[PDB]
RNA sequence: AUGACUCUCUUAAGGUAGCCAAAUGCCUCGUCAUCUAAUUAGUGACGCGCAUGAAUGGAUUAACGAGAUUCCCACUGUCCC
RNA sequence: UACCUGGUUGAUCCUGCCAGUAGUCAUAUGCUUGUCUCAAAGAUUAAGCCAUGCAUGUGUAAGUAUGAACAAAUAGACUGUGAAACUGCGAAUGGCUCAUUAAAUCAGUUAUAGUUUGUUUGAUGGUUACUCGGAUAACCGUAGUAAUUCUAGAGCUAAUACGUGCACCCCGAAAGGGAUGCAUUUAUUAGAUAGCGAUGAUUCAUGAUAACUCGACGGAUCGCACGGCCGCCGGCGACGCAUCAUUCAAAUUUCUGCCCUAUCAACUUUCGAUGGUAGGAUAGUGGCCUACCAUGGUGGUGACGGGUGACGGAGAAUUAGGGUUCGAUUCCGGAGAGGGAGCCUGAGAAACGGCUACCACAUCCAAGGAAGGCAGCAGGCGCGCAAAUUACCCAAUCCUGACACGGGGAGGUAGUGACAAUAAAUAACAAUACCGGG
RNA sequence: GCGGUAAUUCCAGCUCCAAUAGCGUAAUUUAAGUUGUUGCAGUUAAAAAGCUCGUAGUUGGACUUUGUGUUACUUUGAAGAAAUUAGAGUGCUCAAAGCAAGCCUACGCUCUGUAUACAUUAGCAUGGGAUAACAUUAUAGGAU
RNA sequence: UCCGCCGGCACCUUAUGAGAAAUCAAAGUUUUUGGGUUCCGGGGGGAGUAUGGUCGCAAGGCUGAAACUUAAAGGAAUUGAC
RNA sequence: CCCGUCGCUCCUACCGAUUGAAUGAUCCGGUGAAAUGUUCGGAUCGCGGUCGCGAGAAGUCCAUUGAACCUUAUCAUUUAGAGGAAGGAGAAGUCGUAACAAGGUUUCCGUAGGUGAACCUGCGGAAGGAUCAUUG
């Protein structure tokens, strides 16, 4: 190519929004924005395919364009804006506000939040250095910018960012004992304690994390989202709660789901 | 780029390998007589049908017992052939499986059990009815000889409603025929 | 024009490389800038990738040198090369490259070192510049030619990168590699 | 059409291997092909060869030639004049 | 379905092939054809040549209205709507095709501490001015030419167009002076230890200092709302400039992997072949290029060369297992726009529904010139064994613009369609006559 | 192979057979263990070089714990496009498909579902050390 | 002369073996298929011919096709006829 | 049953004088458009005090990239050719009888010479022989 693509053919969308086949030729091509394009949901998804609020593109913009949706506080107009993990997406005439977290398997799930939760926000540390004039600052995952940050944070730190004053609340370190989720690759969206990490020189981290049923697995680092200190997540999880099942184990959910039912 | 290319579709039955065993001509002839199929094609797509099933069954078969794929899959096999009628709750394992006959399938047919339910005279009758809009399973027409029930719907075969045998209003010879008879 | 790719070259074994694809405007070349010594300044702005900016310089005169033992940066007037370790030729042409050696007006740091040391090459001023004369030090070979008006220099800027020919004073080891090039 | 084959007269022996309208073929500017707009020339083939032929040496042959010959390119007052 | 059968003899057992058997999202062709669903379709030979039409334009309360424009009103700059035109942005995506290309493309896997990146998102930009200047379009009116979004001259007038412009250290009779935003270029210096950040790893992030540059930088812009203090102060937005990070990406790049051919065994190196030093050029690494120097580099573990009716892959057919064959085509990557080459604009193109030249074809002409690129959609000619309508629509999918509104032969809908695939009619029943069995 | 005056084989009628809205005819897979790694042959059927040497290649006896030398191999894991393939759920009337739907009858609900496996080789990371390759050893430049 | 051991050229009997059989103490230990390694064959002809290369004084050697043609050719054994 | 020459027809391929022909590609060389950079040039326009300042077209100079055309050369593919000559096919041609029996001279292999033709002969070898056999 000569320049930048422009479109998205709707096979070669990321598998996690869930699009079916025959629906198109195109999907929506995320734009530009804080989160990756595939590591998002664009708000064309959220309101026609998961909230049903429209039923057509061109409802989606009708929506979007009376300032009616907004994305960490702020209203936004792009049919195609990228929200991602731990953002919060509010529409105030339905007095709802939902926050981007992945089910357990793997896929974004809009978790309804209480008003009071839906003021702040976790985000991963991805560096901290100097700036100009020598003032210490931090980027985040998700595009943000902070300057003089906590000299304690460092990189990997997950820090709460409150959606009204702009500013750190709190920060949690990157250590062995906490309980963090998953936000990439096979084991997306499973939530345990990390119990080790493994360095090796040159090449990726990887982190050993154990399920509160006793099942283990392991990841990169850079796929690692700490939630809380300790065991205590500072966020709320969805009804799985980042438990894993087998298909066996599902199956007889399902199973015993139409005896009762 | 068209979206309609992406549809998939494939085929439901093979030819065989000797066209003339005189064997095989009479044992398939009598299958087709016997169930009132139209040509060898239905009774190949059902052979096509019974041989999918039975691979599936000595793949998980020759695999260890305690595999999880042996004991999801496996379990999945055997509710199906159950929800058809193929098995029995007796017969709860993968080896019965690879016992099943093309008989067995053919008995399920719609056309069999409208013909073995008293609803027709013969097996030929049955295919008539189906065609002609007159057998329901449930709520709904099926007008398809070869839909296969299953248990929890084989009792609920009746008659349709807008059929002249379902409580609908006579067909149209019946109505010409009275309608000659007022004008005498 | 000028193309900076490597399909026109052989390949490691010494095969050819049969063409596949057209020159792409992304490795692309230019022209050398060719900077020469002259009084009429003359530098042409460039438009390069992304819309950034690139000065080339065709004719300069003056540029900013640096004393780095007595760490003093002056403009000062470049006068004539001397050497070059590319290509002698470049040297009868009077071309300004990055790491050629030129002769640069030494009146310039002559004031300075008078301002500084009070020497020649008010109360509290002069207790300030005898103070600094404790400490003073010069080099033999850098203070023969102070009487000659002229200090042998190295262009340390890429002319025409930045449109600038800077460049700091040989001293040390350094001037004594290069002044033996020159004794002949 | 031709004559492997047969018959017949006959020699000291009946020209073998090769080669050819050859500096050797009368007929003859032989026939076919090629070279040319046009060729009694040249070359390659064909051979019942007036009258080819094996140290009276036969058939070839790189290199060589003030040796005979044909063609092509360059070149030109040889010619148009 | 882990299968075979005919053929050598007078007959026999073998080797061995021929023939038969079955499939192909496999093409063509023959004959035949009622219904439902689904659906490929000028790739193969010619990346051959193309009439005609269409496929890219774009307007918000928020850059610029004096249409001699409309509508509604009635001494005011304008302030209802708005054609045209300037300015801005886009047209580098998409679509089409498979010609060239055999460690090349490409695939998995790396690196950028080797670079650029309009936009999005986040953060960050020092202690005449109550607002400058000159032009130009639309418009207006003299035109030229056979002629083209071919073209000349005159009269007017705008800006978020264009050009301008308020906007610690050193010297030192401690006064005074110089430098003093950001960026640019060079040099010196700090960046510890085990006040002082990061990496597996950087004289790295970043700081201070001496200067340097004739620096498209540091708002002469617009909408809405009106308030609070006694002229002052002040809200919510739009657009724009610069820096870092981020996002969208590219470029180059690590390791391994590709069909046949040795009747291809040596190849490369004057004019770059392999490497070194110093430069030049580039967004940046690099013989990418120049000067100089060294004599290297590859190869039966197949270099080099040749063949391919060779784009690569995801995949497709057939498959007990292993395997064989295929992969022009809707997803990804690359490449091209009749053949080459060169280039402007731009964040992004060596662009072709952009330009320049040559060559090959070819259109118009009043013969002085002028205009050309369907391997986009449809259609035509040609080629062939071989392939459809010069249809409708932006309603769905999504893309793009100043933009909720415009546009989209992308895409969809219908037409043609026995490529291929699915379901499924062409009769059922009873009584007689006739014919069997128990 | 049939046809040379009594044609089951040609041209026709009749009857019968196969498939059936399909069927016939004109590169490639299967059959082919007739390309053989699994897995073929070479006394006489096609096929041991006239004989020996010989480099690369390929292949190499036994032995070391039983009761920071470098690799291959094996185990587990991470990463790894979708579509296709396998496969879970689901009565588009069945089916090829599709990714839907289901539940009750309110101003709705099931956080509805849209699993999972496979994915050579090379690369990355743990555990195992039998088998196997290369390297190494006695003037120890040894260990302590 | 007698007994035995190692090595060699062979022969005789035999099948528990192998093979299409002739026959083989290896041509055995092979669908119950795998000790190591080299060369080499893929129906019969065209053909060890054409062409290129290479070796040789030459004679020729080594390397080595295709077009096209054909339903058999061939091995072992049996009964006849000769 | 069966071998070869010769004679007749057809098919495929080979050799072949013609410095054969055509087509395509590549190398070197010659010439060289256009563009870009550079040099010179200063039509013309604007701005200051009839001299300055700034911008700047045509054209020109050198260099770079480099299409295109034209030689020789090499390679590739296709193809004509008098004549020479190979193989195969074509119910029922001519001349012999070489191979099969001890095939009437046992056959065959290598090599050499000769003859209308199969073939013959010399030398060495093999049994695939017509002999598994003379301690006579
Ligand atoms: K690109
Ligand atoms: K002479
Ligand atoms: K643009
Ligand atoms: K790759
Ligand atoms: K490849
Ligand atoms: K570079
Ligand atoms: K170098
Ligand atoms: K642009
Ligand atoms: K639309
Ligand atoms: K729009
Ligand atoms: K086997
Ligand atoms: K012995
Ligand atoms: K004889
Ligand atoms: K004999
Ligand atoms: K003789
Ligand atoms: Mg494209
Ligand atoms: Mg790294
Ligand atoms: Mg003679
Ligand atoms: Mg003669
Ligand atoms: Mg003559
Ligand atoms: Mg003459
Ligand atoms: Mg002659
Ligand atoms: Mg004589
Ligand atoms: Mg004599
Ligand atoms: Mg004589
Ligand atoms: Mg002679
Ligand atoms: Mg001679
Ligand atoms: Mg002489
Ligand atoms: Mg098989
Ligand atoms: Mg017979
Ligand atoms: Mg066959
Ligand atoms: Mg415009
Ligand atoms: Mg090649
Ligand atoms: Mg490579
Ligand atoms: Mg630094
Ligand atoms: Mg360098
Ligand atoms: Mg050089
Ligand atoms: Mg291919
Ligand atoms: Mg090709
Ligand atoms: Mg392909
Ligand atoms: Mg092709
Ligand atoms: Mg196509
Ligand atoms: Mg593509
Ligand atoms: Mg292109
Ligand atoms: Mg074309
Ligand atoms: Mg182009
Ligand atoms: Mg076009
Ligand atoms: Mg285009
Ligand atoms: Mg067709
Ligand atoms: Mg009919
Ligand atoms: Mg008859
Ligand atoms: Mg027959
Ligand atoms: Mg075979
Ligand atoms: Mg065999
Ligand atoms: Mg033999
Ligand atoms: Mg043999
Ligand atoms: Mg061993
Ligand atoms: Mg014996
Ligand atoms: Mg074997
Ligand atoms: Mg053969
Ligand atoms: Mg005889
Ligand atoms: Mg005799
Ligand atoms: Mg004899």
């Amino acid at each position: 190519a000569r320049g930048l693509k422009k479109h998205l053919k709707r096979l070669n969308a990321p598998k996690h929004w869930m699009l079916d086949k025959l629906g198109g030729a195109f999907a929506p091509k995320p734009s530009s924005g804080p989160h990756k394009s595939r590591e998002c949901l664009p708000l064309v998804i959220i309101l026609r395919n998961r909230l049903k609020y429209a039923l057509t593109y061109r409802e989606v913009i009708s929506i979007l364009m009376q300032r009616q949706v907004m994305v960490d506080g702020k209203v936004r107009t792009d049919k195609t804006y990228p929200a991602g993990f731990m953002d919060v997406v509010t529409i105030p005439k339905t007095n709802e506000s939902f926050r981007l977290l992945y089910d357990t398997k793997g896929r974004f799930r809009l978790h309804s939040l209480r008003d009071e939760e839906a003021k702040f926000k976790l985000c991963k540390v991805r560096s901290v250095q100097f700036g100009q004039k020598g003032i210490p600052y931090l980027n985040t995952y998700d595009g943000r910018t902070i300057r003089y940050p906590d000299p304690l944070i460092k990189a990997n730190d997950t820090i709460k960012l409150d959606l009204d004053s702009n500013k750190i609340v709190d920060f949690i370190k990157f250590d062995v004992g906490n309980v963090v989720m998953v936000t990439g690759g096979r084991n997306r969206g499973r939530v345990g304690i990390l119990k080790n990490r493994e360095k090796h020189k040159g090449s990726f981290e990887t982190v050993h994390i154990q399920d509160s049923q006793g099942h283990e697995f392991a990841t990169r680092l850079g796929n690692v989202f700490t939630l809380g200190k300790g065991s205590k997540p500072w966020v709320s999880l969805p009804k799985g709660k980042g438990i894993k099942l087998s298909i066996i184990e599902e199956a007889r959910k399902r199973m015993a789901a139409q005896s009762a039912t | 780029v068209h979206v309609s290319f992406y549809r998939n579709y494939g085929k439901t039955f093979k030819k065989p390998r000797r066209p003339y065993e005189k064997e095989r001509l009479d044992a398939e002839l009598k299958l087709v007589g016997e169930y009132g199929l139209r040509c060898k094609r239905e009774l190949w797509r059902v052979q096509y049908a019974l041989s999918r099933i039975r691979n599936a069954a000595r793949m998980l078969l020759t695999l260890d017992e305690k595999d999880p794929r042996r004991i999801f899959e496996g379990e999945a096999l055997l509710r199906r052939m159950n929800r058809y009628g193929l098995l029995d709750e007796s017969q709860n394992k993968l080896d019965y499986v690879l016992a099943l006959t093309v008989e067995n399938f053919l008995e399920r047919r719609l056309q069999t059990l409208v013909f073995k339910t008293g609803m027709a005279k013969s097996i030929h009758h049955a295919r008539v009815l189906i065609r002609q809009r007159h057998i329901r399973v449930g709520r709904q027409v099926v007008n398809v000889a070869s839909f296969m029930v299953r248990v929890d719907s084989q009792k609920h075969i009746d008659f349709s409603l807008t059929s002249p045998f379902g409580g609908g209003r006579p067909g149209r010879v019946k109505r010409k025929n009275q309608k000659s008879a007022a004008k005498k | 024009g000028i193309s900076r790719d490597s399909m026109h070259k052989r390949r490691a074994t010494g095969g050819k490389k049969k063409s596949w694809r057209k020159k792409r405007k992304y490795e692309l070349g230019r022209q050398p800038a060719n900077t020469k010594i002259s009084s009429n300044k003359t530098v042409r702005r460039i438009r390069v990738r992304g819309g950034n900016v690139k000065w080339r310089a065709l004719r300069l005169d003056t540029g900013n040198f640096s004393w780095g033992s007595e760490a003093v940066t002056r403009k000062t007037r470049i006068l004539d090369v001397v050497y070059n370790a590319s290509n002698n030729e470049l040297v009868r042409t009077q071309t300004l490259v990055k790491s050629a050696i030129v002769q640069v007006d030494a009146a310039p740091f002559k004031q300075w070192y008078l301002q500084h040391y009070g020497i020649d090459i008010s109360n509290h001023v002069v207790r300030k510049i005898e103070n600094r004369q404790a400490d003073r030090k010069l080099d033999s070979h850098l203070e023969e030619q102070f009487a000659s008006g002229r200090l042998l220099a190295c262009i340390s800027s890429r002319p025409g990168q930045c449109g600038r020919a800077d460049g700091y004073i040989l001293e040390g080891k350094e001037l004594e590699f290069y002044m033996k090039k020159l004794q002949k």
